[PDB]
């Protein structure tokens, strides 16, 4: 998402907020 | 809208607890007769 | 079969008592501001609305304050002003604020909605006017806050179908003699994606019940 | 019966036996109970692999979309093997969750690289 | 400061009266609430138009209560607001319309610029400047800076009332601040520039210090952060103006105090904007740069600000009034004819009530 959307997300949920993910791995992890 | 004038000397006012009641005994009354 | 005329009975005058003791909005929509629980059922409201209850107005909390309870003007809420870039806000036409207010801070509003900068034909009821919201525009900003750009709204039109589908289709088409490698395709230009928070309809939903 | 209002819905009622589950898929009220009365069976689930290492599902397409298209709902599990059939797009959820796992075996695999 | 002509009563004396004793239409007033029906704007207007005494202003104020939370509120007529301003100064009760202006949530009291004129100006010519700037606030509550006559009788009642005040509340700082913006956008001269300045330098102190929803809430003003931002917008747009539109030295110094004292719960804004008090550096910096480019064009003024604004009121208010005069006429005329459809309108919906009470 763009920077701008999750900062916007940050405000809505501020104080309920987990850790932001990143993309996930291109291919399941073994 | 406009305003709607309304008079109290033309309007009557309502009657609360209405009775029912007496209107269903009457009927289980002749019912048993 | 026994006629029952009790249950006739008591269906009617519990109809004539709902109907003579209609709850008003100032007695529906009070709210304690430090248990943040509504008077009238004594129901908590939920927790994420929690700061707004006691940040923001209501909307006639606005409108009571103004010449003609604001016709005209323009009002906004918080959460589309968080939410959204564009401009959104209801143009009000009529008001009818609940008279047994102490501060007439309750009641109905109807206007002209223009959400994410498209203006709508008609003018219709307002929902969520008790909701701790709203925010009144200032007419030295108007002109500034509904200047909108609209800007080229070109979203897919059509989608290919499932794998499954798109085979079955394929299949058919084959078993009946075609041969057009044209691939099958979902159209959705007819199926527009309304936002979850669009307003809906404030006349057809429900009234709590007194009790 | 007569219910208040409610609508159909395209479910998965259980049956089998104690650690041994089977789906019914079915097209019935939802108000009504899960292994209850329905209108009709639209096809049947064995969560459990056979000698062939196979779960095996069966649709009845051309009834699904009859029901689907006389305004039946589809509850969640549903629509996952809707999905999983390529019958309808996968679900949002399948592919959070399927991310959430590699996410997870990524970390797994970090820790034992740190070990 | 308005002539006698613009505060004349004459005419309003003039006006077509139908005579009522005030107990009949309080009793009918009250038998009407007694039975929880509504009353007609023609009453209440019958009993604020036939107030004789200072005691019959203190019964009229609560049946304006009175109707105001009833369900005709919102039919109470302009020409009643007027007659209720025009007896309140008639009989010595200035008080009263202030009180019902004040509390206009639980009176309904929205004048037309015409009247708050009479109220401030009345306020004036007794030297009672509290209470004109109350009215002045409340004109700039309700955002009825539309008339060139209001905009600058507030303008002096403001900044005669800032010449002589040294300790601020910051509520008091918002009010003066916002009452000074809204009729300085209106001025297309020094004095609205400088009004904006000012103003703007008061808010962006509040928002500073006691941040942005205590400027914005429960006021006409904006949500969006940058007061200061937006008086040193205000001393580049007079940079780059004709040469007839100069700043007052006093508000600039205003400006530069805020920045030099600003420079020595819930989040609204977003992280990824910078927040003002990070660009207070870059505020002071360009606030020295545009001082010295305003110096270097002799785009300031030395004269204060209050000096400034008597010698525009003896310019500008005696056109200003007359057009208010002519606009007040004709607003007479037309409440006259109103009325007379209104009490028309009423002996027809009495008749119909009637014939449906005969049958
Ligand atoms: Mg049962």
């Amino acid at each position: 998402p763009p920077e701008r959307e999750l900062s916007r997300l940050r405000r809505l949920y501020q104080g309920h907020l987990q850790e932001e993910s990143g993309p996930p791995p291109e291919s399941m992890p073994k | 809208m406009q305003e709607r004038f309304l008079f109290p000397e033309y309007i009557l006012d309502p009657e609360p607890q209405p009775t029912r009641e007496k209107q269903l005994q009457e009927l289980q009354q002749q019912q048993e007769e | 079969v026994r006629p029952r005329l009790i249950a006739e009975l008591a269906r009617r005058v519990r109809a004539l008592r709902e109907q003579l003791n209609r709850p008003r909005d100032s007695q529906l929509y009070a709210v304690d501001y430090e248990t943040l629980t509504r008077p009238f059922s004594g129901r908590r409201l939920p927790v994420r609305a929690w700061a707004d209850v006691r940040r923001e107005s209501r909307l006639l909390q606005l409108l009571g304050r103004l010449p003609l309870f604001g016709l005209g003007r323009l009002v906004t809420r918080k959460s589309w002003l968080w939410q959204h870039d564009e401009p959104c806000y209801w143009r009000l036409t009529r008001v009818r604020p609940d008279y047994t207010a102490q501060n007439l801070d309750h009641g109905k509003a109807w206007g002209i909605l223009t959400f994410k900068g498209k203006t709508e034909s008609e003018a219709r009821e307002i929902e969520h006017v008790m909701y701790h919201d709203w925010r009144l525009v200032p007419k030295h900003e108007e002109e500034a806050f509904t200047a909108f750009t609209p800007a080229p709204e070109d979203s897919l039109a059509s989608v290919p179908y499932p794998p499954l589908l798109r085979a079955m289709i394929i299949a058919e088409r084959q078993k009946n003699g075609d041969t057009s490698t044209e691939e099958p395709m979902l159209n959705v230009q007819r199926i527009r994606m309304e936002p979850w928070d669009y307003p809906a309809k404030q006349e057809d939903k429900g009234r709590a019940k007194g009790t | 019966k007569a219910y208040r209002g409610g609508h159909l819905t395209i479910r998965l009622a259980l049956g089998g036996c104690t650690n041994r589950p089977f789906y019914r898929i079915v097209a019935a009220h939802n108000k009504c109970p899960r292994d209850g009365r329905f209108v009709e069976q639209l096809g049947s689930y064995d969560p459990l692999p056979n000698s062939h290492g196979e779960k095996l599902v069966a649709l009845n397409l051309d009834r699904i979309r009859h029901w689907i298209g006389c305004g039946a709902h589809l509850s969640k599990p549903m629509e996952k093997l809707l999905g999983l059939a390529g019958f309808f797009p996968l679900h949002p959820m399948m592919i959070t969750n399927a991310e959430r796992l590699r996410r997870k075996r990524a970390r797994e695999v970090l820790l034992a690289s740190q070990k | 400061l308005l002539s006698s002509a613009y505060v004349d009563s004459h005419k309003w004396e003039a006006r077509e009266k139908e005579h009522y004793c005030l107990a009949d239409l309080a009793s009918l007033m009250d038998k009407t609430f007694e039975r929880k029906l509504p009353v007609s704007s023609l009453t209440i207007s019958r009993l604020i138009d036939n107030i004789s005494s200072r005691e019959e202003i203190d019964h009229a104020e609560y049946y304006l209560y009175k109707f105001r939370h009833s369900p005709n509120c919102w039919y109470l007529r302009n020409w009643t607001i007027h007659t209720w301003i025009r007896q309140c100064l008639k009989y010595d009760a200035q008080d009263k319309a202030l009180y019902t202006l004040v509390n206009k949530v639980q009176y309904g009291i929205f004048p037309d610029n015409f009247t708050f004129n009479l109220l401030m100006d009345s306020f004036i010519k007794k030297e009672n400047y509290k209470d004109a700037l109350s009215v002045v606030f409340e004109v700039m509550m309700q955002e009825a800076f539309e008339v060139p006559s209001t905009q600058l009788l507030s303008l002096y009642v403001l900044f005669h009332c800032l010449a002589k005040k040294t300790d601020f509340s910051w509520e008091e700082e918002r009010n003066f601040g916002a009452s000074l913006l809204l009729p300085g956008l209106k001025q297309k001269n020094s004095v609205g520039f400088s009004s904006q300045l000012y103003g703007y330098a008061l808010l962006g102190k509040v928002e500073l210090q006691q941040g942005l929803r205590a400027v914005y809430h429960n006021m006409p003003l904006i949500w969006k952060p940058g007061y200061l931002d937006r008086a040193l917008q205000v001393m580049e747009k007079v940079a780059a103006s004709p040469e007839d539109i100069k700043l007052c030295r006093e508000a600039l110094d205003v400006l530069g105090a805020v920045l030099k004292a600003l420079t020595s719960k819930l989040v609204e804004q977003l992280d990824i904007e910078e927040t003002e008090q990070s660009k207070l550096p870059q505020y002071l910096e360009r606030f020295k740069a545009l001082h010295s480019k305003l110096q270097a064009l002799g785009k300031i003024e030395s004269e204060g600000l209050l000096s400034l604004t008597t010698q525009l009121v003896k310019e500008k208010l005696s056109t200003c009034e007359a057009e208010d005069i002519a606009t007040y006429e004709q607003n007479l005329q037309q409440w006259h004819l109103d009325l007379v459809q209104l009490i028309q309108r009423e002996q027809q919906q009495r008749e119909q009530a009637k014939q449906e009470y005969q049958a």
